[PDB]
């Protein structure tokens, strides 16, 4: 249209950013949890076929051994996002043999948002925002550490973020039940009880996703038998 | 209308109404208060936070030893500009091994934001800056506008409901040039409280406080570093 | 309309509406005066304080392109600043090459060439500001060029930017500005800042001096405070 | 549409060669005129 | 900018490329181009719309352009158009599949990415085993036995889909059927030799032999084919 | 006077095969509101122009339409004074780049065509508007010998005995037209007094030795030089006598 | 610079920018082109609008080579830009093959760079349509360069305004047994029919391609032509 | 260059020209494809069979590599760039790894493919959607769907295109493990699933199938003749 990319609302928003952040609603809704003994991440897959395999649907994204990411949004525009945390991290280890923090690895993807452009700009820019929020969380010098992006490239440690369809109702919910002093078990628990009662389906071991990243264990995803014992309770 | 949907052209009226756009993403920001006195400049910032299962969005960030900064608006703008100050910033280190004055500072952000506001498909950058900073001319407090014009303020706020600020800053602004450090601050937190509404307070957790001086370098406090600064203050009528 | 939405389209009149919503801006901004005496040119902007918040200095509309050619600018105030720059750049780049300062004719007929290449495409906007150049020699004496947004440069004898430009211009004619000096002008140019300034308009202005004449060896400098007292005395002394 | 108006006019060849039965050349010559030309 | 930009190489609601489909029209109101294959050669007859009588006569063929040795080519549509394609399908010249879709990559570019307007040229290959293919500006690009584009494409596909004896084709057959198809699409009832181009691609000595047929050779095709239509004519 | 697209706002052809934006850089011409004449005579060039002073304030000697483009090519400039400056500016480059890569003088035709060939790209490249000024260059050649050339915003460029461009172009062109039908080749007193006859007669002033400048080019001194107010009294002088 | 196409595609298939730019064309000053057995005349109506203008300052016939001609009808500024381009293009075969470009090859060149700028970004078509007549292998060449880039062999053709009539004219007027002499015959006759006023010797210029090469004829030359006809 | 954003969130948070150029996915003709035991299948409907097209350059089921082929539905003219890309890629592939691309991999790629066309200046997306098939170094049978937005799924059995709704609704009913026992049932699978679009029958039914260890193998119209002959003799038993 007339409009371009990098054009002001006569409120002050950026117009492909506040758009951008409207196309996390259609998104699948996840739910990220920061626990003392370490950050859960819950995501719901949205099978729309028995014929599709549910392990091919991956919106919990292993960034490094201590950090992962839960997306939300448009899946295809994460995967840029995703790369780059994956390339951002191990760059700093090869240059400072160290594990990047969770928030510089968080900040160094939201600097990738905004950098778009429709006029003098590189032939490889980008020309719309990434439509995707993402729930980075893993384990650092500061402990586990859960922190929200969103398409404007505002990045914020969240104690208990829901992101997606339902995050409205997912984040009264969290509200309710999160406490800063709680086990990791509690947490994993509660978010699956928040996902079962928001999820389109019924809730089971193959259409969610869930992940727990504690210090000193690694980034680990939960399998089938795992999400059974879990899901066995409520 | 037609002359709203880019930079590059002319209202009418002699307005560019995608820079004054731009500069309501300041006013949609947090309230900051920076102000300064004869041997200190503070920057005094009210963090607001998406939910209350969330942290607050940090809004004084360290750009120099000597030169520290309070964002208003978009943040991944901000970032944009604070890491282009703190590369001249480092950059003079690296040539002339002497601090970058304030002064020389703002100018450069002042001609780097005014690029953007003049090409086409360009857009302002949608942050506000409250500069403060000390040098060999003393104490500072720079205010960065999206439209690219910078003020040498003795004492501004920027942000939401920031007006309720600057009342309170020009009504002292006599007692702020011989006020100490302690009384500064003070100052700066009587003033951010105006923008806040009758039923909320300064709390450790949206307020941090930046100070720059003569012999200090520019730290930030945060929630635990702020109480020493706000058990000071009386609660207000 | 269409007409007026951008520089590289003509009016069906023949005029370029962008350029002249440019010229607007400056219009709309405080009076900036400039007049040049036998022995020099003289700068007077009445520099008007939004809030008392502001220091004294903030909002500087005299700028320093050269060690002897002075600015004083009106209408936007960062591409007043773009402006100064480049002119700063034009003769850092005119001393690197050719040895010597450049002289104004020629900063100006290479300034306002910058001014004009904004105003002839759609990819960028035009300037929005209008300055005055100011600069004296022992060899090319006082000078005085305004360059407007379209990039049109006149020397002059006393001009007047801003939106009391046409009242401060009357004001300018009744001196004798061929046969009187420096330290005469600048009494009379606070004289003329004081008597446009608009109290019950937008009030509580800063009156800004600066000159170049033989008095300081042909280089430009702000006025000194002790002289600018007097001068702003004498102004107000004028109003009765 | 198509279809109408090429049984419709098959018919009308029909009509023109005095003829109440339609043959397969009236339907051969009506796809030339109403899809085609 | 924005405002003045056409954007050629965006996707309609309904999922169509209008640029594309408005250069197709293009080649609809062009002059006729058909294309047969047969067991010993292919041919290409192109309607000549430049039959102005002081137009004149100096270049081998008006639409049929020689790729490269092994290869011919007819066009419809935008002429200058034509000329930038067969410009470029020679610097690419090699197998006949491989040409059309070197080319088709550039027109299906323009279609995509760049801005420009795209290529509204239809073009139809003879090469050598014998192969006759067709392309669009879209750059889809298909293999024919018998096929055509230009005006009244439609009519003539239906003449060869009825006509077209597959395999049991020779250039003799073939030739004569392209007379017939031609006079049918052709407004002219006589379709005399001068509004028509007629080019054969043969092997011959082991060598591919590439003519355009003269106005005398022309003429007694058409002379054959009026003769045996008018055989049909004793019948009733 | 049909419109289809943005036919009015960038350089494209109407569907009458019109440029309207370059047709409105020729009514951009008049918006300063001034007249140029050139006059060809047998050994010499002289353009004429009225300049305006509105205020005391202005510094008269910097208002000039008249420019050396080089010592022996001058020219006068009618039409936004933004825009004549760059044509001038140009033509001084090109005018320099012809010495230096072709060794000798450039011609004064050759000197528009480059200027009318840069003012064409303008009218056929869409991103930038045609210069609202024009151009008259006068100078004397080695063999052809004076030369007047106008130089349009629509890259149209030819010789001229007599031309006039600005406000009062066909009020001026009417009137040298008649003067060159008596066929006289005028000397250089005659060309001064049949160009500001031109100017005087057509705008009906009267003028006075500061109301316009005139600049001359002669074979016996193939150079481009500005008449003073003494030198150009005397032609006002020897007009009023006569 | 605009990078997207100024001429695109009309619902109805035609490229409507190149139709415009073609009544451009329609509305220049005519110019009729006839190829004789020995020989090729370009002929226009170079006709100013007073006296003031230098008639031979300007001229519209303009030589590429030693034996290539171009004239034109349409606009004026667009037909120097492609006098350019083509003599630059003579100039590149003649380096690279040291033999004088033939003049179909020009056309074909030429045609190329009039049909870039029908598909390049942020430009138009040029609103000229060229004439070109030479002479190679002894034997006469006319061709055509429309605004699209589409480039016709011309036996007897004219442009410009009242072309359909003149068109019509040379069609009961030209044989292939017509002479160099008689073609210049008919070319002004051909510019007769559209002249309005009287032709002088300065208003038409009339240029011819032989063995010898092609040249502009002189004032002098066309009014002992001009002659002929009265 | 040609620097425009041309796919731009629409103010609900929608990419129209994404969504645009899945409308062209659902104006191709009907490519369906079925994972069973030892054999990957690739289903595609021929649209209209003229007596004068060669079937042979006309063929939307092509083999990226010698493990590895795909069938797409929607524009011809982009497909053959994004298989061309993909054929590039898995030789290149080849060259640093020394092992067959696996059928994650060149599906990874041409759905980044994909996603970068969406999120390019002066670009826009590619109007189709790719059936990839294809056995991984371990023989496990593989069946990956991308559609223009860049994403992709593995399916046990799927289909794209026209008919896409309603051969997926029939593939739902009838993909079970007794269907995929031997290598002929998943080939009948395919077919049952073209019929139920494909009015005419096996005329307008290309079918390809690629088994363990062994390359792409187009089935003649005969051989698919002959299975649709036995679906008709199965159909009469059952009723």
């Amino acid at each position: 249209y007339d409009r371009g990319v990098n054009t002001f609302s006569p409120e002050g928003r950026l117009f492909q950013v506040e758009y951008a952040i409207e196309a996390i609603k259609l998104g699948s809704t996840a739910i990220g949890i920061q626990t003392s003994e370490g950050v859960c991440l819950a995501v719901e897959k949205r099978i729309t076929s028995p014929l599709m395999e549910p392990s091919s649907i991956e919106k919990i994204v292993e960034i490094d051994a201590h950090i992962g990411c839960a997306m939300s949004g448009l899946i295809a525009d994460a995967k840029t996002l995703i790369d780059k945390a994956r390339v951002e991290t191990q760059n700093h280890w090869f240059t400072y043999n160290e594990t990047m923090t969770v928030e510089s690895v968080t900040q160094a993807v939201s600097n990738l948002a905004l950098q778009f452009g429709e006029e003098d700009a590189d032939p490889g820019a980008m020309s719309r925002p990434f439509g995707v929020a993402l729930l980075f969380g893993g384990v650092d010098e500061k402990g586990p550490q859960l922190f929200h992006m969103d398409p404007s490239g505002t990045f914020v440690q969240c104690d208990a973020r829901a992101i997606g369809s339902a995050s409205e109702g997912a984040q009264s919910s969290l509200q309710e039940v999160y406490h800063k002093s709680m086990t990791l078990k509690e947490a994993i628990k509660s978010s699956l009880i928040i996902l079962k009662q928001v999820m389109e389906e019924k809730l089971n071991a193959t259409n969610i996703e869930l992940a727990t990243v504690q210090p000193g264990q690694n980034f680990h995803m939960f399998t089938k038998e795992e999400l059974e014992e879990v899901i066995k309770d409520i | 209308n037609q002359y709203d949907n880019d930079v590059t052209v002319w209202s009418p009226q002699g307005r560019i109404h995608q820079i004054e756009y731009a500069m309501e993403a300041v006013k949609q920001g947090s309230a900051t208060v920076g102000l300064k006195s004869k041997t200190h400049a503070v920057l005094v910032a009210l963090k607001r936070a998406q939910s209350e299962l969330a942290a607050h969005q940090k809004k004084i960030l360290h750009v120099d030893n000597h030169i520290g900064i309070s964002i208003a608006g978009l943040t991944a703008d901000a970032r944009l500009l604070c890491n282009f100050m703190r590369q001249e910033c480092l950059d003079s280190r690296f040539v002339f091994d002497r601090p970058l004055p304030v002064s020389r500072l703002v100018s450069l952000i002042g001609s780097k934001t005014q690029i953007p506001t003049q090409r086409y498909g360009r857009r302002p950058y949608g942050v506000g800056l409250l500069i403060a900073g000390y040098d060999d001319m003393g104490p500072h407090i720079f205010q960065t506008c999206p439209s690219a014009n910078y003020f040498d303020c003795r004492a501004m706020s920027i942000g939401a409901r920031s007006q309720s600020a600057r009342t309170y800053l020009e009504r002292h602004m006599s007692e702020f040039m011989e006020c100490n450090l302690n009384e500064l601050v003070k100052h700066g937190l009587r003033a951010l409280r105006e923008t806040l509404p009758a039923e909320q307070d300064l709390t450790t957790k949206n307020v941090s406080i930046g100070i720059v001086g003569k012999d200090l370098e520019f730290t930030i406090y945060d929630d635990d570093d702020v109480s020493p600064f706000l058990e000071g203050l009386e609660e207000r009528p | 309309t269409g007409y007026d939405l951008s520089a590289s389209t003509f009016s069906p009149d023949g005029r370029v509406f962008q350029v002249e919503y440019a010229m607007k801006a400056v219009e709309n901004s405080s009076t900036a005066i400039g007049i040049r005496c036998k022995d020099g040119v003289v700068f007077g902007v009445e520099k008007l304080v939004l809030s008392k918040l502001y220091e004294e200095g903030s909002n500087k509309r005299l700028f320093n392109v050269d060690r002897h050619v002075g600015m004083a600018v009106a209408g936007l105030l960062a591409d007043a600043r773009s402006l100064a720059d480049i002119a700063r750049e034009e003769a850092s780049n005119f001393r690197s090459n050719f040895g010597y300062n450049i002289p104004l004719k020629h900063l100006a007929d290479r300034v306002a060439m910058y001014v004009h290449a904004y105003t002839l495409y759609s990819a960028v906007r035009p300037f929005g500001c209008s300055f005055m150049l100011g600069s004296y020699s022992v060899n090319d004496g006082a000078q005085l060029y305004m360059i407007d947004p379209s990039g049109v440069s006149y020397g002059y004898w006393g001009c007047a930017i801003g939106k009391a430009r046409q009242a401060a211009k009357t004001e300018i004619e009744k001196l004798q500005m061929k046969e009187m000096t420096c330290r005469d002008i600048v009494k009379e140019v606070a004289k003329i800042i004081y008597i446009v300034h608009d109290e019950v308009k937008d009030k509580a202005f800063e009156l800004e001096l600066s000159w170049v004449g033989e008095l300081t060896n042909g280089r430009h400098e702000i006025v000194p405070k002790d002289i600018r007292e007097e001068a702003e005395k004498y102004a107000k002394e004028s109003l009765k | 549409a198509d279809i109408k108006a090429i049984c419709t006019e098959a018919g009308l060849m029909a009509l023109r060669e005095r003829r109440m039965k339609v043959t397969n050349e009236d339907f051969k010559k009506s796809k030339e005129n109403v899809l085609y030309k | 900018s924005r405002r003045y930009d056409s954007r050629t190489t965006i996707f309609s609601p309904e999922g169509r490329l209008y640029q594309v489909e408005y250069a197709m029209e293009a080649i609809g109101h062009a002059g006729t181009c058909l294309g047969i294959l047969a067991n010993d050669g292919v041919l290409l007859a192109a309607e000549r719309r430049n039959i102005h009588k002081l137009l004149d006569e100096v270049f081998f063929s008006e639409k049929i352009y020689k790729l490269n040795e092994d290869m011919a080519c007819s066009v419809a549509g935008i002429t200058s158009d034509a000329n930038v394609l067969t410009n470029e399908l020679r610097l690419i010249a090699i197998p006949c599949e491989q040409l059309v879709t070197a080319l088709c990559d550039i027109k299906q570019a323009y279609t995509q990415f760049g801005g420009k307007r795209p290529f509204g040229v239809s073009l139809l290959y003879i090469g050598w085993g014998f192969q006759l293919y067709q392309s669009d500006p879209s750059g889809n690009y298909g293999g024919w036995k018998a096929t055509c584009i230009g005006n009244n494409s439609a009519a003539a596909v239906s003449m060869l889909k009825q006509d077209y004896k597959e395999g049991e084709m020779t250039l003799k057959s073939a030739l004569a059927l392209a007379i017939k198809v031609l006079n049918k699409t052709m407004d002219v009832s006589k379709l005399s030799a001068e509004k028509v181009e007629i080019a054969t691609l043969t092997r011959e000595n082991g060598k591919t032999v590439i003519r355009v047929l003269k106005q005398k050779e022309v003429e007694q095709l058409i002379k054959k084919h009026e003769e045996e239509e008018a055989k049909a004519e004793r019948e009733k | 006077g049909s419109s289809a697209g943005f036919d009015r706002h960038i350089t494209i052809f109407s569907p009458e095969g019109r440029l309207y934006q370059v047709e409105y850089a020729f009514k951009a011409i008049n918006q300063g509101g001034l007249t140029s004449v050139a006059v060809r005579g047998k050994d010499c060039a002289v353009i004429v122009t009225q300049k305006k002073v509105p205020d005391k304030l202005l510094d008269s000697s910097t208002v000039t339409h008249l420019f050396k483009i080089t010592e022996n090519i001058g020219c006068v400039m009618t039409g936004m004074t933004a825009d004549s400056r760059s044509q001038v500016q140009r033509a001084r480059y090109e005018a320099a780049n012809w010495k230096y890569k072709y060794g000798y003088e450039i011609p004064v035709d050759m000197l528009c065509k480059r200027i009318a060939d840069i003012s064409q790209v303008y009218t056929q490249n869409a991103e930038m508007r045609p210069l609202g000024c024009c151009m008259i260059l006068i100078g004397i050649d080695e063999e052809q010998g004076p030369q007047v050339y106008k130089c349009d915003p629509a890259g149209y460029y030819c010789g001229f005995k007599a031309t006039a461009a600005g406000v009062k172009q066909t009020e001026s062109t009417s009137f040298l037209e008649k003067k060159v039908k008596k066929k006289f080749d005028w000397t250089f007193e005659q060309t001064v007094e049949t160009a500001i006859t031109c100017l005087s007669t057509v705008l009906s002033i009267d003028f006075k030795p500061s109301e316009i400048e005139v600049g001359v080019v002669t074979v016996e001194n193939p150079k481009f030089r500005i008449l003073t107010e003494a030198e150009i009294d005397a032609h006002l002088v020897a007009l009023a006598e006569r | 610079g605009y990078s997207f196409s100024l001429t695109t595609f009309s619902p109805s298939g035609k490229l409507v920018q190149i139709e415009y730019a073609l009544a451009a064309v329609a509305g220049g000053a005519p110019s009729v082109g006839i190829k004789a057995a020995n020989g090729v005349v370009l002929a226009t109506e170079k006709k100013q609008k007073s006296i003031l203008y230098d008639e031979r300052s300007v001229h519209k016939v303009e030589p590429i080579t030693k034996h290539i001609g171009l004239v034109y009808s349409g606009m004026g500024p667009d037909y120097r830009v492609l006098v350019h381009r083509a003599r630059k293009l003579a100039q590149q075969y003649y380096l690279v093959y040291q033999e004088p470009i033939p003049t179909a090859q020009l056309v074909q060149r030429v045609a190329s760079v009039m049909q870039e700028y029908t598909q390049s970004g942020g430009v138009r078509p040029f609103g000229v349509s060229l004439l070109i007549c030479g002479w190679n292998e002894g034997r006469p060449y006319l061709f055509q360069s429309d605004p699209s880039g589409a480039y016709f062999a011309w036996k007897a053709t004219a442009m410009g305004k009242n072309y359909v009539n003149g068109k019509t004219f040379l069609e009961k007027r030209y044989n292939e047994d017509l002479e160099l002499e008689d073609a210049i015959h008919t070319a002004i006759l051909t510019l007769k029919e559209s002249f309005e006023g009287q032709m002088t010797e300065d208003n038409i210029e009339v240029g011819i391609c032989n063995e010898a090469g092609f040249r502009r004829l002189t004032p002098t030359e066309v009014k002992d032509y001009l002659a002929a006809i009265a | 260059s040609y620097d425009r954003a041309i796919t731009v969130f629409s103010p609900d948070g929608h990419l129209f020209q994404v969504e645009y150029a899945q409308e062209a996915v659902k104006k191709g003709s009907t490519a369906v494809g079925v994972r069973g035991r030892d054999i990957v299948v690739l289903g595609v409907e021929k649209k209209s069979v003229a007596k004068l097209q060669d079937e042979r350059t006309v063929r939307k089921i092509c083999a990226l590599d010698d493990n590895v082929c795909m069938a797409f539905a929607g524009l011809t003219a982009d497909a053959r760039i994004v298989i061309n890309r993909a054929r590039v890629e898995c030789q290149s592939h080849r060259l640093t790894v020394e092992d067959p691309v696996t059928v994650e991999y060149i599906t990874r790629y041409i759905a980044s493919l994909k996603q970068r066309y969406t999120q390019s200046n002066g670009r826009r997306p590619f109007g189709i959607s790719a059936l990839i098939v294809g056995f991984d170094f371990d023989g496990t049978p593989r069946l990956y769907q991308t559609d223009p937005s860049g994403t992709y799924h593995a399916w046990k059995a799927n289909a794209i295109g026209r008919g896409a709704k309603s051969v997926r609704e029939f593939l739902e009913k009838n993909y079970t493990d007794e269907a995929i026992e031997t290598d002929d049932l998943t080939i009948k699978l395919v077919i049952k699933a073209l019929l139920e679009v494909v009015q005419s029958g096996g005329k307008n039914i290309e079918l390809a199938v690629m088994r363990r260890d062994q390359s792409l193998k187009i089935l003649n119209p005969e051989e698919i003749e002959k299975y649709v002959a036995e679906i008709e003799k199965e159909k009469e038993e059952n009723e």
